[PDB]
This record gives structure tokens, C-alpha cells and sequence, in this order.
């Protein structure tokens, strides 16, 4: 039998994988039975190991979800907020300091999650039950007087 | 004869590998001004 590639986990082909392997460090794996094609980022695929969102990271490198930069306290009363300079990174540098800002990411936000899987059906109605033994004939009657 | 009985179930499969552990936090602290 076949074993789906657990989450944070990608199978390495598409239709007959030989050993899941965990996504990399800039990636995060949501969904359970990742698999990874092979023809555009190699560590991609349509359900596979996405890599974070602009604002969110992820360092461990089997992971289900990234996080968003944490706040910088630097000392007293100062939160401020860290974004990261390209599209997947596993560190938060502060958002004041980065060279590329939110001003130029052109890159075009992708869809939402295609809906979930419909159940299982219920348990298939038994075939009928066999009838009973059918009756017997009448008896012979007996021989009439000579 | 009745008929035989019949198997037991495979075991428990096993875990995913335990992942590492991450960076050595920062590299240098800060370099000398000029
Ligand atoms: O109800 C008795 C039943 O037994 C069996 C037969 O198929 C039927 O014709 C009927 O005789
Ligand atoms: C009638 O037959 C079915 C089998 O489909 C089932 O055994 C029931 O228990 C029986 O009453
Ligand atoms: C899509 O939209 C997000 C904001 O959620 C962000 O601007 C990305 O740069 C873009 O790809
Ligand atoms: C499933 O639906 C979403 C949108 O809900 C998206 O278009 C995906 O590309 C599709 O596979
Ligand atoms: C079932 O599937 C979709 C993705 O296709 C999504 O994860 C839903 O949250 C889930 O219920
Ligand atoms: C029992 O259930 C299945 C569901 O797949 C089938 O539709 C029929 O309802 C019956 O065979
Ligand atoms: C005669 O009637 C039926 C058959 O016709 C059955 O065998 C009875 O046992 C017998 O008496
Ligand atoms: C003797 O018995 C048989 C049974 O069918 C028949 O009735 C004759 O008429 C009787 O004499
Ligand atoms: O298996 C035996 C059968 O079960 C039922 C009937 O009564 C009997 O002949």
C-alpha cells in the first residue's frame, strides 16, 4: 500500500515517489500528500511546500505554517514592527532598514484555497434476505378397501 | 468444518524524522565604527 507524505512533508515526484523529504528552510508545507512536479521551482507544487508570504517567515524546515515578524523591543516603549526583503527568508530584519520596500513588490498576490473535499457516503443497503423453506406436498392417502 | 479464522492487523507506521534545530543566533554584534 501507498503512504500519504505527511504535513511539512513533500513526496519528490509525482506519481510515484520512493521517500517523502522535508520542505526546505524558506518554505512551509500546509496540507497533508504534498507532492512535488517538476517543472517549475523544484521545491513546488500545487498542493506542495509553499514558500512564506512577504511579511510572514519560517525557519524549521518541516513546518505546517510560517509566523509573522515579531515585534523589535529595542528597550522602553519601542515595538517596532520587522518585515523581510524577499518573498521567502527565514529571517526578519526590521522593516525601516530594508532596501527593497512594500513600494516595489510587484509580485501579484496568489489565489485562495480551492473548497474542501465533500464525505464519505453512508453504508450500502444489505441484499434481501432468503425466504424461508417453501411447504410440502399433500400425502397419499391410503390404499382404498378391496 | 467450519471455516478458519482470521489475520491480526500490522503494526502502529512509524514517526517522521524529528527536524533540527535552528540558526547560531546572530553573526557579528557590531563592527567598529570609523
Ligand atoms: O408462503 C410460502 C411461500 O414459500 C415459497 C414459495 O416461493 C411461495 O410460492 C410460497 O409458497
Ligand atoms: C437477511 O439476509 C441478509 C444478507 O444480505 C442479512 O444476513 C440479514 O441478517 C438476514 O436477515
Ligand atoms: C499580494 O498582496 C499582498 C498583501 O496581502 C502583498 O502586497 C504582496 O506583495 C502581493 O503579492
Ligand atoms: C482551486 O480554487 C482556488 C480558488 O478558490 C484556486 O483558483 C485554485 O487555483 C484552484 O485549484
Ligand atoms: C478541506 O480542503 C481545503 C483545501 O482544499 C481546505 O484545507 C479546507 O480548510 C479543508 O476543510
Ligand atoms: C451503498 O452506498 C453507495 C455509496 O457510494 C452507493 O451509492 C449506494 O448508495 C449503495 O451501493
Ligand atoms: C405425505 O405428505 C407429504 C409428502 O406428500 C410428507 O412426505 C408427509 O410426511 C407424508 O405423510
Ligand atoms: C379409497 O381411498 C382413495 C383415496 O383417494 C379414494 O378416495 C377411493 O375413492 C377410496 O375408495
Ligand atoms: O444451517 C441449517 C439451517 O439453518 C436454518 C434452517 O432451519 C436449517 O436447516
Amino acid at each position: 500500500q501507498c503512504t500519504p507524505c505527511a504535513a511539512g512533508f513533500y513526496a519528490n515526484a509525482p506519481d510515484s515517489a520512493t521517500s517523502c523529504r522535508a520542505c526546505p528552510r524558506g518554505y512551509y508545507g500546509p496540507y497533508s500528500g504534498a507532492y512535488a512536479d517538476n517543472l517549475g521551482d523544484e521545491f513546488e507544487g500545487p498542493r506542495g511546500c509553499y514558500k512564506c508570504p512577504y511579511d510572514f517567515f519560517a525557519d524549521r524546515p518541516g513546518v505546517r505554517q510560517c509566523t509573522a515578524c515579531p515585534p523589535l523591543d529595542l528597550g522602553g516603549g519601542n515595538l517596532v514592527e520587522q518585515c523581510t526583503e524577499d518573498l521567502g527568508s527565514q529571517r526578519c530584519k526590521p522593516c525601516s532598514l530594508l532596501s527593497k520596500p512594500k513600494t516595489a513588490r510587484t509580485e501579484q498576490s496568489p489565489p485562495p484555497p480551492s473548497p474542501s473535499p465533500p464525505p464519505p457516503p453512508p453504508p450500502s443497503p444489505r441484499p434481501p434476505s432468503p425466504n424461508p423453506p417453501s411447504p410440502r406436498p399433500p400425502s397419499p392417502a391410503p390404499p382404498s378397501p378391496n | 468444518p467450519p471455516p478458519p479464522p482470521p489475520p491480526p492487523p500490522p503494526p502502529g507506521t512509524p514517526d517522521q524524522p524529528a527536524a533540527p534545530a535552528a540558526p547560531a543566533a546572530p553573526a557579528a554584534p557590531a563592527a567598529p565604527p570609523p
